This record gives structure tokens, sequence and C-alpha cells, in this order.
């Protein structure tokens, strides 16, 4: 199947590979980004000597 | 042609010439491609009657509007309604009817 | 498998209907017409590889398998031109048929216009 | 384009079925069943067995995560407690069973507020 | 009517459809026509939408490069707390 | 315009003769009205299926299958199209 | 000015359907309809500025008491508060542009003034719905928009599928109307009044929120009630724009935001399942109007989840309703212009190039599509990101699954909306009819809705815009990456070979086919039993032959 | 390697690639240059120098 | 028959015998319909049973 | 549509790349420490 | 539009149907 | 919440009734909410530039409360044994 004649870059192998790369990365960021964000939020205050000097 | 067919309106200039639609039927909304001859005058008269209804409902609405809280500033209903209370702003201060802070804390 | 209409066809018209419906189903499954052209060429080359057959059993097996494929790949949303049956513009504002008129029906035989008892 | 041609539906010229009022004949060709897909071939030649077979897996594939989080995960997963209020403001806010402040595990009456948020159906007497 | 004229069967193009205003390609002729109201309204509304997007992105660029947490934590650590 | 919903014979003839000549094996000088697809032109059944589908595309029609089976010549196609009120 | 926002579209409908219209014709009725909407929009603008910004609610006793037997007291009374002013501004502003569009789109229809009168009646009953202060005048508005939806969906009555679509909309909504009526009975019995300001519920009997939720799921076309929404494309394009933007589908969400008496588990689960279902449904359609219809169903799912989140979530739900109406109406109007430029074809396999449409239609489709997919610093970005961030910090574990469903839905939406643009304009031409529309009235109708899209960015719906809910940069900027993923996938135009999944999703999970025999055919057969075996059979008493 | 068999479709429909039937990239983003220039003028007017 | 060569003819007939549904299919689908569309009845019956069994527990352990 | 093996390979490559990025995200410093070190770096300019 | 503009005269004179099927006989009142 | 006790309320009930503050916004940053609402509802179209300080201060107060909420959750989990100390 040929690409459109005014947009031949859309049929390039690099463009299709990049679209797959971005789509797969975002799809797994969907599932991983929630506990990593929650750990980041907790670690904002956990390592604060103004709140918890025992954890430095 | 039937005797009563001469009393009937022709198909209008909006209607396609090959479209057939039984001109004897009285439709309450006007029917197939209605285009009466004196329509601009009738449109002006109906616009006048609608303006009369607009004034009547504006007066009825103004007479029957109830505001249980004073507004927080100037509202455009102050211009035509005398039942609109004086504005009281977000800090509780009483205001003038034109929406400015009274003397003692202004400028 | 084919319907009872297609199973009643002569063999030449049966193969012709199979090729025609294959081309139409390839239209229905494609994104565009420019996607459809090489799939149409491939379907044509597929039929050309069975043209020179003579054994009626092999012909029957290939025909029945292709009809099973066409029953499998019948699109749930076919592309129909709008002003035809199954299209979106069929039967919208038809011209009225001639309806008869009775003038002044209430004035004909007044005082006797109810139901008998 | 008003006035397009349309084909008319023929009148019955044979004895009618007993339950003929399951066909909708409006005057034009073609008529339809009274409700679509009640009889006749379905679109794409699918059947009821097809949909029931695919749904017997797909329905538990959608109901699986809700059950897992509603029975194996609780309020303590969050890195922070809910929004804090003065007692006079909070005490009316958590009267709603709808409120998201009952998930405050640092409140002194966390259990009692959760025990008051049980949904009932018949009002007792 | 339809916006393109077709020729068929290798016929000559009709003489009214030739000149510097018409383009023929593979037996189909179309007309280069400029519409003023459509162009002016599209350019004006598009420029309004572009400015509305770009101005509001510029007002919030620091909160979009960093997140909320980093931007406000730097604001606390650099410029005091209360 | 012209005609009670039907296209004229001459323009339909011109368009059908235009559509018919799009084969490699076809000599253009043999393409005429009332010319047979198989005997006179030398097209097989698959070529006729493609030609009728192309005429469907040309005149914007959904030709029913029993009617497309009957078309076997240029004159048959022209006579069918001139009897369509929906032919554009 | 306050009663002019409600009465006056009803007056326009009364004028254009009565025998007054026999003296005006098409030409005069178009003038009457457009003027009668301009006046109501001006009144709604004044109401919006007075109530939303200056905070002064207004209550009007309009026509005395409706009926009052025992302690059941229904009055003809309105109240104009914040939600009512929001809804009136949105409904009248969208309906004005839809009237200006319809006076040119339906120009060649034989009964044009009847269509305009039906549009005005539909708008007026929506205004009555949102302006009411008690439940019974709300039910007047509810059933009025139901009836006018029936009249407008089956407008082309000589087509059987349009008639059956209108009947289907009536019946599917009648189930939920019954449940909503029983819920009103529960509410009045256990609180003593019908007025909204006296309905403050902390802890009620469960049937209240459930039955009112079912009644809202009917009108807002949620899961197991969405089946009427796709078939409502049989009506003309202005009907679809007004159904999917301002009237009808936003009424259930408005009712739930107003009452706030739900139980959040049902609401969150129904909303997130609806959003994911309508996202996968719209990804596999080729009818141009059906994709937009399924995107409407998906966004209604988003708003349902948001009002499940809380009071702030209820405000965000109303905000997304308000911003959704403008770009959804713009999308439908641009799609109607593309359809008319291509000879009435609605299949996206027969489009392409930039010859069948005006420059303004392509700009309208582009800008409304960018607002829908959450492109940054456009109108839908603010409301959709607010709902997504509020769902990412909810302490209910059920909202964890809902947020994941919403993120998947966001990627699907940016896929199929980009596919709608790509098929329509970017690919090579594959139709055969080029009749582009460049009339003044539909172009101005589109320009007004684009101005409202700009207005929502410049002036927010509520105070939530600009408030920062504190999330890491990874959680915050993920929906932008999901939008980019949808755009890249749709422009690559890639497909999968798993054809049985493709035909399961493209046939829309078989809901209509399964409903054709799980309640429908049994209802017919039980009627056969009750008539033939009961009335003619078991209970029949014969004659005594002699 | 034959593919021109059975009604040449590319030659019959070669008019689909007419330059006035294609996507036009000159007016694909109308007004975006004007909005960008106005934004740059505003930034230089307000934020950089004052 | 003047449009049969344009939209199709009347030769192909509808394949349906207009017969009632099978007895078991009708019974099963009706029972499912009763369970789905009359779920408040089952909810309230379950409420009455759960209430009376608690009073049974109270009356059992109270008089001992 | 288009049946592309480059897109299908890119899907798995993207899954692997973002798994590595998620592992890097797990072992990152606290935002307090990052902000403090960034402000200390800016104060020597 | 008739006359070349939206703002021209109308094109219908006479009865646009007969209300209740009543046709005037010889111009007499009903 | 004893280790991280709430700050005093700076807005009285009468001040929140006068500003018509929604009852779910009557928390420990209600005075900043009053300032932000008063600025935005009277500033019209150009509220983002001339009410930038009031919005920034309100978000800063909410940031302080957010940090206190994280600290309360950490202390509660530490007391329950869910996070090792
Ligand atoms: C939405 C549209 C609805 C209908 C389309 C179905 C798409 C389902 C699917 O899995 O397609 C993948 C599909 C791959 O299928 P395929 O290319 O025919 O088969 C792979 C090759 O044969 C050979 O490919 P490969 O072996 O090189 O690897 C490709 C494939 C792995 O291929 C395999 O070998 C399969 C093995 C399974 C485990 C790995 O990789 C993955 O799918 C990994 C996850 C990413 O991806 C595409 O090429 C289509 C892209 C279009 C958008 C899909 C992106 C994901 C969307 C997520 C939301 C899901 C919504 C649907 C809900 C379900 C109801
Ligand atoms: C002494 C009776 C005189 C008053 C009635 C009279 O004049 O009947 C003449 C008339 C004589 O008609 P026939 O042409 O000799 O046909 C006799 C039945 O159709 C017989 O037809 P069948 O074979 O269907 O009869 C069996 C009958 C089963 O018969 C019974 O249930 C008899 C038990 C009656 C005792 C009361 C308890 O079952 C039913 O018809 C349905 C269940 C009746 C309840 O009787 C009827 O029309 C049927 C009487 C059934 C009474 C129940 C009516 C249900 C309402
Ligand atoms: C207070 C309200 C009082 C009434 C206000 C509403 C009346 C204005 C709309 C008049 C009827 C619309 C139909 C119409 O006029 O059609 C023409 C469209 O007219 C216009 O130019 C557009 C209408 C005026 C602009 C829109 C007014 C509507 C009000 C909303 C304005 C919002 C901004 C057709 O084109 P033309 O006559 O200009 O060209 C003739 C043709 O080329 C040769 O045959
Ligand atoms: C004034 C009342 C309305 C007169 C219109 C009558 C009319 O048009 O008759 C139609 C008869 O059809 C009807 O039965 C229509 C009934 C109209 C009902 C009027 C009320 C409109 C508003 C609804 C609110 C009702 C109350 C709601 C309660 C909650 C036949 O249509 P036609 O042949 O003129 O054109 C048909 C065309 O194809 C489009 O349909
Ligand atoms: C005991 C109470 C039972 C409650 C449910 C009863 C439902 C009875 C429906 C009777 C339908 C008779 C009339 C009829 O067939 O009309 C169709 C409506 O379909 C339909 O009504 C199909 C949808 C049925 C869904 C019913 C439940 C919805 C909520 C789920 C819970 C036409 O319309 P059509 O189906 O031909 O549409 C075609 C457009 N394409
Ligand atoms: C086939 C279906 C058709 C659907 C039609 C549209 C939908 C209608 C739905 C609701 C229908 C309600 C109609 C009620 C009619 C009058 C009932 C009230 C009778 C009466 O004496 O009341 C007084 C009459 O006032 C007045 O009436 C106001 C005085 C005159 C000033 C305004 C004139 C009216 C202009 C309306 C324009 C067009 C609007 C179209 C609806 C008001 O006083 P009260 O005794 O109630 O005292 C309390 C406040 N003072
Ligand atoms: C090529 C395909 C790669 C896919 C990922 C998108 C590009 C992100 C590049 C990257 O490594 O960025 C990280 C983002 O990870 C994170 O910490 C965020 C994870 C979730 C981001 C998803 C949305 C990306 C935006 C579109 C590091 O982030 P950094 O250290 O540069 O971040 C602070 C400065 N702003
Ligand atoms: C849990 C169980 C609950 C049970 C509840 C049951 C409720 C009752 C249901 C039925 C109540 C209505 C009874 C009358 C129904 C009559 C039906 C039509 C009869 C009819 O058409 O009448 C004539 C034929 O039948 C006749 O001649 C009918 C004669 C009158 C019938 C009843 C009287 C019968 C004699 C009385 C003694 C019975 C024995 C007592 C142990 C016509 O005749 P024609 O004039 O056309 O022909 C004259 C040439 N010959
Ligand atoms: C409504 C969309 C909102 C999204 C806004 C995204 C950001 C917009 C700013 C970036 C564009 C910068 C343009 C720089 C000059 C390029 C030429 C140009 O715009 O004029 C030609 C022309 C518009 O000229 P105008 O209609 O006279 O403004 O632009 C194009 O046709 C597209 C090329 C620019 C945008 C793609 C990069
Ligand atoms: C055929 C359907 C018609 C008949 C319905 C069932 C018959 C009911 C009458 C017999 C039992 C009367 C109970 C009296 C009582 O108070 O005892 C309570 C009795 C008291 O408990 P105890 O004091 O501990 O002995 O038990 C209960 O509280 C629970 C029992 C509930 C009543 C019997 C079961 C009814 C189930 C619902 C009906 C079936 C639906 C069918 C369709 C399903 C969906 C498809
Ligand atoms: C989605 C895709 C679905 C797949 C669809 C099915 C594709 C399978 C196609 C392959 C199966 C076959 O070839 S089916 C078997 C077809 N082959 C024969 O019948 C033997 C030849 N006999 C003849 O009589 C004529 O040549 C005849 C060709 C009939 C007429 O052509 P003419 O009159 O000119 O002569």
């Amino acid at each position: 199947v040929k690409p459109p004649r005014v947009f031949p870059i859309l049929g390039s192998p690099g463009y299709q590979f990049f679209a797959g790369l971005w789509t797969g990365a975002m799809l797994t960021f969907i599932f991983t980004s929630k506990p990593l964000g929650r750990k980041e939020v907790e670690d904002l205050v956990k390592y604060d000597p103004a709140y918890f000097p025992e954890y430095a | 042609e039937p005797s009563w067919a001469k009393q009937l309106a022709p198909k209008s200039g909006l209607c396609p010439p090959e479209f057939h639609y039984n001109r004897e039927i009285w439709y309450p909304h006007g029917g197939f491609y209605c285009d009466p001859k004196g329509w601009r005058k009738n449109t002006l008269l109906t616009l006048g009657g609608i303006g009369v209804l607009l004034y009547m409902t504006f007066s009825y609405s103004t007479a029957n509007e109830v505001r249980h809280m004073p507004p927080k500033g100037w509202i455009p209903s102050i211009m035509w309604n005398s039942n609109v209370p004086d504005p009281v702003d977000f800090r509780g201060r009483k205001l003038n009817r034109d929406g400015t802070l009274p003397e003692g804390e202004s400028s | 498998m084919a319907s009872e209409v297609v199973l009643a066809l002569p063999h030449k018209l049966r193969v012709m209907r199979m090729y025609r419906t294959g081309l139409k189903e390839l239209i229905n499954w494609s994104a565009n017409r420019h996607e459809w052209y090489p799939r149409a060429y491939a379907l044509r080359q597929e039929f050309e590889d069975s043209k020179a057959l003579t054994d009626r059993e092999e012909i029957r097996k290939k025909l029945e398998h292709g009809e099973e494929l066409l029953a499998r790949f019948r699109h749930w949303e076919p592309l129909i031109k709008p002003e035809f049956v199954g299209g979106t513009a069929y039967s919208i504002n038809p011209a009225q048929p001639k309806l008869k008129f009775i003038p002044n029906y209430d004035a004909m035989d007044e005082y006797k216009k109810g139901d008998h008892l | 384009g008003a006035g397009a041609p349309v084909k008319l539906a023929p009148r019955p010229d044979k004895p009618l079925p007993t339950w003929y009022e399951l066909w909708w004949d409006n005057g034009y060709y073609p008529g339809q069943p009274a409700a679509d897909f009640m009889f006749g071939a379905w679109p794409g030649n699918m059947t009821e067995t097809y949909y029931l077979r695919f749904w017997s897996v797909f329905g538990l594939a959608l109901a699986a995560p809700f059950y897992y989080v509603a029975n194996f995960t609780d309020e303590t997963r969050m890195p922070m407690v809910p929004q804090q209020y003065p007692a006079e403001v909070r005490d009316v806010l958590v009267q709603r069973r709808n409120s998201m402040l009952k998930h405050d595990f640092s409140a002194p009456d966390f259990k009692e507020v959760k025990d008051r948020a049980k949904i009932y159906w018949t009002p007792m007497y | 009517a339809n916006a393109y004229h077709r020729t068929y069967n290798g016929k000559p193009v009709p003489p009214e459809l030739q000149g510097a205003d018409y383009i023929t390609y593979a037996g189909v002729t179309m007309k280069k026509e400029f519409h003023l109201f459509d162009t002016v309204l599209s350019k004006l509304i598009g420029a309004g939408a572009t400015f509305t997007c770009l101005y509001h992105f510029y007002l919030n660029a620091e909160e979009h490069w960093h997140g909320d947490i980093y931007f406000f934590e730097k604001d606390v650590q650099q410029n005091g707390w209360d | 315009g012209f005609g009670g919903g039907f296209l004229d014979k001459d323009s339909v003839t011109e368009r059908v003769l235009h559509v018919t000549k799009h084969f490699e094996k076809i000599d253009a000088s043999k393409v005429s009205p009332a010319a047979s697809f198989e005997k006179d032109l030398g097209l097989d059944s698959l070529d006729v299926v493609e030609l009728v589908m192309a005429l469907e595309e040309e005149f914007g029609l959904e030709i029913p299958d029993a009617e497309a089976d009957k078309i076997a010549s240029v004159g048959d196609a022209i006579n069918y199209i001139c009897s369509n009120p929906m032919a554009k | 000015m306050f009663l002019l926002s409600v009465f006056f579209p009803l007056l326009g409908g009364l004028v254009n359907t009565s025998p007054i219209a026999r003296f005006l014709g098409h030409r005069g009725s178009s003038i009457i309809a457009i003027g009668c909407m301009v006046v109501a929009f001006i009144s709604s603008v004044v109401i919006y500025y007075e109530v939303v910004f200056m905070g002064c609610a207004v209550s009007v006793d309009v026509f005395g008491t409706w009926f009052s037997v025992g302690t059941f007291h229904a009055g003809w009374t309105f109240n104009f508060d914040l939600l009512t002013a929001n809804m009136l501004f949105t409904v009248t502003g969208v309906s004005m542009a839809v009237h200006m569009y319809a006076c040119d789109y339906m120009r060649q229809d034989p009964h044009l003034n009847l269509f305009l009168g039906y549009l005005s009646y539909f708008t007026g009953f929506m205004c009555v719905l949102v302006a009411a202060d008690n439940l019974l005048v709300m039910l007047v508005g509810w059933e009025g928009i139901g009836v006018c939806s029936y009249l407008l969906i089956g407008y082309w009555s000589h087509r059987l599928s349009a008639v059956k679509s209108a009947q289907k909309a009536i019946l599917v909504n009648r189930v939920s109307d019954g449940l909503l009526m029983w819920g009103v009975l529960w509410v009045w019995y256990h609180l003593g009044s019908l007025e909204y300001d006296l309905l403050n519920v902390y802890s009620a009997s469960g049937f209240v929120g459930l039955s009112i939720l079912i009644g809202a799921m009917g009108k807002s076309a949620q899961i197991l009630f969405h089946v009427w929404l796709a078939d409502a494309m049989e009506g003309p394009t202005p009907v679809s724009a007004l159904i999917h933007a301002a009237t009808l589908v936003t009424a259930g969400v408005y009712l739930l935001v107003r009452l706030h008496i739900h139980d959040e588990m049902f609401v969150i689960i129904v909303g997130s399942l609806t959003a994911f279902m309508a996202g996968v449904f719209g990804a596999t359609q080729s009818d141009l109007k059906r994709v937009i219809a399924y995107s409407t169903c998906s966004q209604l799912g988003y708003m349902m989840v948001s009002l499940g989140l809380g009071e702030t979530g209820g405000e965000a739900s109303m905000g997304h309703l308000m911003t959704h109406a403008s770009f959804k109406a713009a999308l439908f109007l641009a799609a109607g212009m593309v359809i008319s430029g291509n000879g009435g074809n609605q299949h996206i396999a027969r489009y392409g190039g930039s010859a069948h449409s005006a420059m303004f239609t392509m700009l309208t489709l582009m800008v409304a599509s960018l607002s829908l997919i959450g492109w940054p610093e456009l109108s839908g970005f603010y409301s959709k990101e607010t709902i997504l961030n509020l769902a990412a910090i909810c302490a209910d574990p059920i909202a964890d699954v809902a947020h994941t469903l919403l993120l998947l839905t966001a990627m699907l939406t940016s896929a199929y909306t980009t596919k709608l643009f790509y098929q329509c304009f970017m690919v090579d031409f594959s139709g055969s009819s080029v009749t582009p529309v460049r009339n003044v009235l539909p172009i101005l109708a589109m320009a007004i809705l684009l101005l409202d899209i700009m207005l929502k960015v410049w002036v927010g719906t509520n105070l939530l815009s600009g408030m920062l809910f504190f999330l890491p940069w990874g959680v915050k900027t993920l929906p932008f990456g999901l939008m980019v993923a949808g755009i890249l996938t749709a422009t690559a135009a890639v497909g999968s070979e798993r054809f049985t999944l493709i035909r399961f999703c493209g046939s829309r999970w078989g809901f209509d086919q399964l409903f054709a025999r799980s309640p429908v055919n049994p209802i017919f057969d039980l009627g056969r039993i009750t008539w033939a075996i009961g009335d003619r059979g078991l209970l029949s008493v014969g004659n005594l032959r002699a | 390697m034959p593919k021109v068999v059975g009604f040449q479709w590319e030659r019959y429909e070669a008019w689909r690639h007419h330059p006035l039937l294609q996507f036009n990239k000159r007016n694909a983003f109308p007004g975006v240059g004007i909005g960008f220039a106005a934004f740059l003028a505003y930034v230089a007017y307000d934020k950089s120098q004052p | 028959t003047s449009l049969d060569h344009v939209f199709g003819d009347n030769s192909n007939k509808l394949n349906y015998n207009f017969e009632p549904m099978g007895m078991g299919s009708l019974f099963i689908r009706t029972m499912v319909m009763v369970g789905v569309f009359f779920f408040p009845v089952f909810i309230m019956i379950n409420d009455d049973y759960k209430y009376t069994s608690f009073l049974d527990k109270v009356a059992a352990a109270k008089a001992a | 549509g288009v049946f592309s093996r480059y897109y299908n390979t890119g899907l798995l490559c993207g899954v692997a790349v973002a798994s590595g990025i998620s592992i890097w995200w797990y072992n990152r410093e606290s935002i307090y420490v990052r902000v403090k070190s960034d402000l200390e770096k800016e104060g020597k300019t | 539009y008739p006359g070349g503009s939206f703002w021209s005269e109308g094109t219908q004179t006479g009865k646009n149907g007969f209300l209740f099927g009543e046709v005037p006989i010889n111009g007499q009142p009903r | 919440a004893d280790r991280f006790p709430p700050p005093p309320m700076k807005a009285t009930q009468e001040q929140m009734d006068a500003a018509d503050v929604p009852y779910h916004y009557r928390d420990y940053c209600a005075h900043m909410y009053i300032d932000y609402k008063e600025c935005r509802l009277t500033s019209g179209f150009s509220w983002r530039t001339k009410c930038a300080h009031e919005l920034h201060a309100y978000n800063k107060c909410e940031y302080k409360e957010f940090k206190r909420r994280v600290a309360i959750a950490i202390e509660e989990k530490r007391r329950r044994g869910l996070i090792a100390a």
C-alpha cells in the first residue's frame, strides 16, 4: 500500500517504527506511572529534615 | 381540469418543477415550499407583534423577579429594576447603586 | 457458503459473482480506493491461477472454499451509494402519489351525516 | 434532492402467516422486521452464539480489575491523607455517604464514619 | 454544479475552459478560483486561535517544563515559606 | 436540462466507449456500439465483471446482480444506462 | 431579561408551526427563527454575567401553582442560580448557531419552517428543564425534549429506518424515565418537598441514588442505554448537533450534578466502562457521523466519573459539559458541510483532498478536533486534564481502575479523531462529487462556536482553571503523550491482522443483536401467550349449542 | 511478473491526482503566521523589555 | 415493476416461518428478564430475611 | 489499513525502552534533594 | 431564489389548500 | 495528626459567609481562596495577569497543606508498621 502523494513520509519505515515506539512506550507508562508518581510524592517529604529528621 | 383547480395556488418558485405534491391538502404549517406573495409585509407585522410580546414578558419578568441575596457588585438589572437591592461586595461592605465603594475607604 | 440464490446459478455466473463480491468486499475492508487497487490486482491474479483447470472435483473444492471465505469476510458495514437500497439517502422525500379530493363533503346531504341505528 | 425515485412494496397475494405483525411494511421496498435483528441474517453473518461465546471471556476480562482493587487494596495506598478541614467544617462534610473524606485513615473516628457509610436499601422501622 | 469537467474519448477541451485560469490534468479541467470572504474569515479566526494558544502557553511555561511539585518546591526553597 | 430523469443516448454512448477501451488487449478501432464483449472484443468473464464494476463507478450506480449478469455487449450497457433514472 | 431566555424560543416554535407560518413562508420563517434565538441568547448572556460573576440568584413565580393535592405540591416556578445560568448560556448559544446553520442546510427541504419550529420547541423545552426549581417542572422539560427528539429524529418519515430509530430512542429512554419517576417518589416521600433547595441528602435509602442514576443513564446514553444514540444519526445534521451538544444527552449529567445524591461506586464504574466502550466503538467505524456520536458517548462517560469524584468533581463535570458542547456542535456542523460537499456520502473511504470543502470548514474541523483531543492550551485541555488529575488523587481504590480506563480512552480518542481528519483531507481523492459549500450563514454558524472555544480558554467556566493539584511531571504530562501516540498511529494508518477482534469491535460488541432477542422477542411472545392462551383460551367462555 | 491484467484501474482513474484535487499545504494552517507574529510582538512589548 | 431493474426485483423472499420461540428459550429469557428488571423486589426480600435472622439470633442468645 | 512490521517491532521496542525508563524513575533522588542541589548549582554563577 | 435574491416577492397567489375541504361556490359566503 | 498539627484558621465563619465560599473550600487556606475569588470574579477577561499574585499565593498555601498531608500519611504508616523506621 502506497502513502498519499503529498505526504510520502508517512509511508516511510522510520516513521512507522517511530509511531510504534512512542505508542508502546506511552501504553506501558500508563500502567507504570501511578506507583512511581506516588513514591515520588512520598519521597518529597520523607527525605525532608524539616519533617522527618530521622530519615535525613 | 377540475372546476376548483383554478382557485388553487401554483407551485412556488422554490419548488422543483418535476416535484408533485397534491395542492388540495391544507397543511397547518404551510406545506410544500410555501412562498406567499405578500410575505415581507407579513414578516414585518409578525415581528411587530413579537416585539409587543417581548415588552409584555420583559415587564412581567421585572415585576416578578425576587432576589434573596444582594449582588456582589453592579449588575445590569439595576438600570431597569428598582427592586434590586444595593450591592454588598465579597468582604461584606455595603456599596453604592453604581457599584463603587462609599466615602471613607475610596481613593 | 453461498446462499440459495447463488447455488442455483450456472457455473460461469457462479464464478463471476464470486469474483465480483470479492472485489466489493475488498473495497469494504480497505481504507481508500488507492489502497484497494493492488488488492484488486492480487485477487485477479488469484483467479487466473485456476482458469486452466478441468477436474470438476478440484473446481468444486476451490469454489466451495472461496465461498466459505466470502461468507466469513462479509463486512458488517458495507459501502453503499447513498441513493440506493441500504444507502443513507434512499426513500427520504419521494413525490406524493395522486390523492383524491372531495369538495364540500359536509354540505352534501346535511341532517343525515351520522351512523345508523 | 426531493422527489427521488423509490420502489414500492407489493401487496400480499397468498395466505398470510398467523403472526404476520412481526413484519413492518410501510409501503416502500424493502420492509423490515418489527425490531431489527429479531429475524433474518445479522450483519457480518454473526450469530448469537458468537457474541455469547466472546462475551463469556470478555466480561470477566472487564470485571477482573474492579474486583481486585475493591477486595485487595485499601485507603493506605495513597501517599497523602484527604483534604484537612476544621472540625466545624469537617463534621458536616463527612455526614455525606458520598464524600471522599471517609477515606481519611488519620481521623480519630475513621472506623465509626466508615461504619456509618454502609449503604442500606429498605429503611427500617 | 460539479467543480471538475471531464472530457472522455480523447476529445478536445471546450474552448471556454482554456487559458491561464484553468488547469487540465489527464483529461479533467478545474478552475483556479479565489474566494474572499472564506479566506478572510478563516485567516482572522485562525490567527485568533493561534494567539489564544500561544499566549496562554507562554503564561504557564515554567509550570509545564517542571511539574507542580518542582516549581513550587523551588519557589519555597528560594523565596521563603510564609 | 433535458430528459425526464434519463441521460441522453449520445453522452451515455461516449462515456461507455471511454470506459470500454481500458484494457491492454483491446484494439481501440473495434470499440463501437452494439459490439459483443466476448466474441467481438475478446474479453473473458473476469474482464466483463471488471467492466460492469467500472460502469457502476462511472455512472454512480448500484447495479443489481441479476441485471449485471445480463449485460454482454456495449449496446446492452448503453440501453441499460439510458433506462436508469438514477444514472448521473 | 430573565424570562426571555426560556419563553422566547418556545414562542419562535409556536410561530413557525402555527398557521401564522402560512403567511410567512420559508423566507419569513427563517428570519423569525434566527431573531427569536438571538434575543434568547442575549438574555442568557445577561443572566450568566449576573449570576455566575456577581453571585445573585433570581427566583420567579411564573404561572402560579400547577397541582397541589395533599402534601404533594408542584408549582410553576423557576430559579436561576449558578448551574442554571451555566446551562442556559450553553444551550442558547449553541442553539443560535445551529438555527443559523439549519436555515441554509435545510433550504431545499419542502417543509423547512416545520423543521425550524421543531428545533425551537426542542431548545425551549431544554431551557424549561434547566430553569426549573422543582422536580415536576424538570419532568416537563425531560419529556418535552424526549418528544421533540422523537419528532426530529424521524423527520424524514418516508424512510422506515428513521421511523424505527425515533421509536427506539423513545422506548430506551422510557425505561429510564420509569426508574427516574420512582426515584422522584422516593425523594419526595422521605424529604417532604420537591424543590431543589430543600433537597439536602446526607444518607438516604440507596434506591434514591440508584434509580436517579438509571434515569440519568438513559438520557446521557451510558452503558446498556447507549444503543439509541448511534441510531439517532438518521435525522438531519442540525438535529444531531443539537442532540449531541446542548440538549438531551447533557440533561442526565446536569441532573446528577444538581442533586449530588448518588453512590460513587456505581457512578465511577458506569462512567469508566462507558468511556472505554465508546472509545473502542468509535475507533472501528467508517460512518462519519457515527464516530462523532461515539466520541460524545465517551465524553459523557468522563463527566460521569468526574461527578462521582466529589463536589469539586461535580464542578469539573459541569465545566467539561460546558466546554464539550461548543466543540461537539462545531464538529457536527463541519461534518455536515463535508457531507454536503461530497454528494451526501457519509463513508470516510470516499473523501480526500481539499476541493470538496471550504477553507473555513477544514479550519473548524481542525480546531474542534484539537480541542477534543486535549491539545495544550485549548478549551478541552483544561476541563479534561482537570478531570484526569482529580481521578489520579482520589482515595477510592475503584478510581484507580477508572483512571487507567480514561487514559486508554484518551489515546483511542486521539487516534480516531486524527483518523477523521486524515481520511477527510490528507489522503488522495476517492469520491465522485465536488460541490463545496461557501454560503455565509453556515460559515458564520461555525465561526460563532469557534469564538466560544476561544472564550472558554480566555474566561474559565469556574475557579478550578489555574488551580494546581500537585502531581509529578510524569503523571501530569502523560495525556499529552497519549494524544501524540494517537496522532502518530492514525497518521501511520496502521492496522492489525486480528480480524475477529476487528469484527467484534466494529459490530459494536453485538449489543443491539443481543437486545433483539433477550427482552424484545420474549415481550412479543409473552403477548402472544396472554392473548391467545389466556383471553381466547383459558378464560374464554363458549356458547351452548341447541 | 504480470500485474496489468483485467481493466487497468490506474490509467482509468489517473484524474484523481489532479493538483486542484489534492491537499493544499499553502493554506493548511490559515492565520497561524499572523497569530505567531502578533504573539512575538506582544512578548517583545510586554515581557522582555519592561 | 418499472423500477425492478434499478433497485432489485421481488423474486428473493424472506426466509422466516413466523413461528413462536422455543419453550425453553422463552422460559430462560423470561426468568433472566424478571431477575434484571425486578431487582428491587429481590433486594427488599433479602433485606427482610437478613433483618429477621438477626432478631432470631437476638431471641436465641437472649433467653439462655 | 496498512499491515506494517516496522510498527509492530516498534511497539515491543517502546515497551522495553519505557521499562528501562521506569527503572530509572524508581531509583531517582528526592525532589527536595534535587531542588536543593539545583539551587546550590545556580548560586555559583 | 426567485428574482435572483432572498429579498424578492413571493410567487404564490390563491388558496394554499382548502381548510376542511370547503371550496367556495360562485364566490358566495360559506 | 498530633505530630503535624493544623495551623490556625485565619478566616472566620462570617467572612466565609460574606464571600459565599463553597463549604468544601472552607479549609485552612480559605482566606487565600477569598482573595483569589474576589480578584478573578471582578477582573473579566484579563484575570490571569492582574490576579497572578492571588492565584500564586493560594496555590502556595495549598502546597503547604499538601506537604502536611503527605507528612501525616507517612507518620500514620510508620505508626502502623507499614513503613520501617
Ligand atoms: C401542544 C403543546 C404546546 C406546548 C406549549 C409550550 C410549553 C408550555 C409549558 C408550560 C405551559 C404553562 C402555561 C400557563 C398559562 C397561564 C397559567 C397562569 C394563569 C394566570 O392567571 O396566571 C397569571 C398569568 O400571567 C401571565 O400569563 C403573564 C402576564 C402577561 C405577560 C406576559 C405575556 C406572555 C408572553 C408569552 C410569550 C410566549 C411564551 C410561550 C410559552 C400569572 O399570575 P399568577 O396568578 O400565576 O401570580 C403568580 C405570579 N404573579
Ligand atoms: C378461581 C375460579 C374463579 C371463577 C370466576 C368465574 C367468573 C365468571 C366468568 C364468566 C361470567 C360470565 C358468564 C356468561 C358468559 C357468556 C358468554 C357468551 C354467551 C353467549 O353468547 O350467549 C348465548 C350462548 O350461550 C348461552 O346460552 C349462555 C347462557 C348463560 C350462561 C350461564 C348460565 C348457564 C345456566 C345456569 C345454570 C348453570 C348450572 C349451575 C350448577 C348465545 O346464544 P344465541 O342467542 O346466539 O343462541 C340461541 C340459540 N339456541
Ligand atoms: C476476502 C477474500 C475472500 C477470498 C474470495 C475467494 C477467492 C478464491 C478464488 C480462487 C477460487 C477459484 O478460482 S474457483 C474455480 C474457478 N476455476 C474454474 O472454474 C475452472 C475454469 N472453468 C471455466 O468454465 C471458466 O474459465 C470460468 C473461469 C469459470 C469463467 O471464465 P470464462 O467465462 O471467461 O471462460
